[PDB]
């Protein structure tokens, strides 16, 4: 790494421990290694030419070179950190990989940024991206039906396809809150730590207990959108009505799809308690749940090309 | 410079705090010795030699060299006395910085107040003063243990309720958590409270100066942190201290008249 920054990933979800345990050293709660993951989708990288890359359905895609180091010397060529890892790609190379990463998403894909920015960046030393390479893995296994998916899947990279009805404007929210000191004048910036900001409490400076103010227009937001969409289920049950589920949309995904658009959604199936009323903070056992968003595939082989 | 405004008044005022502050430095920089050898040098060497924690100067030297804070000197003392705490622990950080984990403290002697009162005579007139006077010590309990810079736990959430200095006049008293805002049950933290100590003796007029047809009377006298046991009784003793009477000392109980007691603040005690 040349020291380009790591922007966090607000679509992926909030932080975590990142707990390892051994049993060599795997994730707690998981089969996963840092070290396996990693080197694997490293040699998916180096080494996975197609068996077939029709050049008409897939132009750019050659046949002779491994596939995705073209992808990185076009995001060389140009300036947009993201790399499109077709989930289907990984299944015909490593079924342990699909596994692990339709299975862990939040964690396995930071490692493969990890090992897609260090081998960019072995390559090409001089090339300036804005920040790290990102990995939208996508076209995972097709769920057919969200009123089939199962409480299992919950943070679990699933793909289900539909039409927007609606995409509310942009709501931001904190990621660095900035302090200053009302006394003093110190300031200072605070990392947003796993879903709640930590307000200093002391001056740096002076000690003042609690004379620490939060500026607002000097921290640091990401974006946000609500996108309510209908999905398009190729499984129809006996008197299922059609199926709507909100898109949470972030930084760069956001405003990429307008309503009426029809697109197959890749994305973090994610549960996230209901508040009993809007003020007092309890909250409800029966959770709802809401796909976020890794990836929209807008080409469809039964649709002509979009706008 | 002098206005119509008080001595306490005018001292308290911040322009003349920094005039004066300045004073202190300038002279105890530079008031070198009666034959030349800056003896500030050499006490200082020997405080920190010793880590004393409290030096002391002549008043003599004081107001011959400058005047205007020997004249303000008797008016508003205390104010006076913390300003030269300031530039004492100033000068003594100067020579040498090492000093800060000693005591971060300097204590100022005054020694030599021209005027001697009598405890015969200790009137309404020397209220907030700082007085010379001799005696005999009749008492002289224990060292006890003061708080100077008091820290709370808040127990109802146990936050560490931050350093509150400890004036001598009426005790500290926090008025709520700054977190979970309770003026709660607050209880003193036992370790990172940075205690004092604290000495009472009661000093009295000698019978050899007492006169004809007479009982001898006692003034009470508060001693700190570093001049305690610095007597024992039956000693002859000057005191020189701010005889004072706005601590919490008043006869407002009932069956009395409104009458106060008072103590003295001893800044130097001389056994002879
Ligand atoms: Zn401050
Ligand atoms: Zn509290």
């Amino acid at each position: 790494v040349r020291g380009t920054p790591v922007r966090q990933r607000p679509d992926l979800g909030s932080a975590q421990k990142g707990l390892q345990v051994d049993l060599k050293l795997v994730i707690w709660g998981t089969d996963v290694n840092v070290a396996a993951c990693k080197e694997n989708f490293q040699r998916f990288l180096q080494r996975f030419i197609d068996p077939l890359a029709k050049e008409e359905e897939n132009v750019g895609i050659d046949i002779t070179e491994p596939l995705y180091m073209q992808r990185l010397g076009e995001i060389n060529v140009i300036g947009e950190p993201f790399l499109n890892v077709n989930c289907e790609h990984i299944k015909s190379f490593d079924k342990n990989l699909y596994r692990q990463l339709i299975s862990y998403p939040q964690e396995v894909i930071p490692t493969f940024d990890m090992a897609v920015n260090e081998i960019f960046f072995d390559r090409y030393p001089d090339s300036i991206l804005e920040h790290q390479i990102q990995v939208r893995p996508f076209n995972a296994l097709k769920t057919k039906n969200m009123r089939n998916l199962n409480p299992e899947d919950i943070d679990q990279l699933i793909t289900i396809s539909g039409m927007v009805i609606r995409t509310s404007q942009l709501i931001p929210e904190m990621q660095e809150a900035f302090f200053q000191c009302q006394v003093c004048a110190h300031t200072t910036r605070v990392e947003m730590d796993r879903g709640r900001i930590a307000e200093p409490s002391v001056c740096g400076r002076c000690h003042t207990t609690h004379s620490m103010a939060l500026i607002h227009n000097r921290s640091l937001f990401s974006d946000k959108q609500m996108i309510k969409l209908q999905e398009s289920p190729e499984d129809m049950p006996a008197g299922q009505t059609p199926h709507t589920v909100i898109l949470f949309a972030h930084n760069d995904l956001v405003d990429k799809v307008q309503p009426g658009d029809r697109v197959n959604v890749t994305g973090i199936y994610r549960a996230v308690p209901i508040r009993v009323n809007p003020r007092v903070s309890n909250v409800k056992s029966v959770y709802k749940t809401h796909i976020d968003v890794i990836h929209y595939r807008k080409t469809d082989a039964k649709r002509l090309h979009g706008l | 410079d002098l206005k119509g405004h008080s001595v306490r008044e005018w001292v308290s005022m911040a322009g003349p705090r920094l005039e004066i502050h300045h004073r202190f430095k300038n002279f105890l920089r530079t008031h070198v010795d009666s034959h030349g050898h800056n003896v500030f040098k050499e006490r200082i060497s020997d405080m920190c030699k010793e880590n004393r924690e409290s030096l002391v100067v002549n008043y003599e030297d004081l107001a011959a060299r400058e005047h205007v804070l020997a004249y303000f000197l008797p008016e508003a003392p205390a104010e006076l006395l913390q300003i030269f705490d300031e530039a004492a622990l100033e000068v003594v950080l100067a020579m040498y910085p090492k000093y800060d984990r000693i005591t971060n403290h300097i204590h100022v002697r005054i020694s030599h107040l021209p005027l001697v009162e009598e405890l015969r005579s200790l009137r309404q007139l020397h209220l907030n003063q700082l007085i010379r006077t001799s005696g005999v010590v009749t008492s002289c309990t224990g060292v006890l243990p003061q708080l100077s810079m008091v820290k709370y736990n808040c127990n109802k959430c146990n936050f560490v309720l931050g350093p509150f200095c400890q004036s001598q006049n009426q005790e500290v008293k926090p008025g709520s958590c700054p977190e979970c805002q309770s003026a709660g049950p607050f209880e003193v933290n036992m370790e990172e409270t940075i205690y004092q100590n604290y000495q009472r003796i009661r000093i009295q007029e000698s019978p050899g100066k007492v006169a004809a047809g007479r009982l001898p009377r006692s003034k009470d006298a508060i001693l700190l942190a570093d001049l305690v046991d610095s007597c024992k009784p039956g000693d002859e003793i000057e005191l020189t201290g701010i005889y004072h009477n706005n601590y919490d000392g008043s006869l407002n109980t009932a069956n009395g008249f409104p009458v106060f007691a008072t103590v003295i603040l001893a800044n130097h005690v001389a056994k002879k």
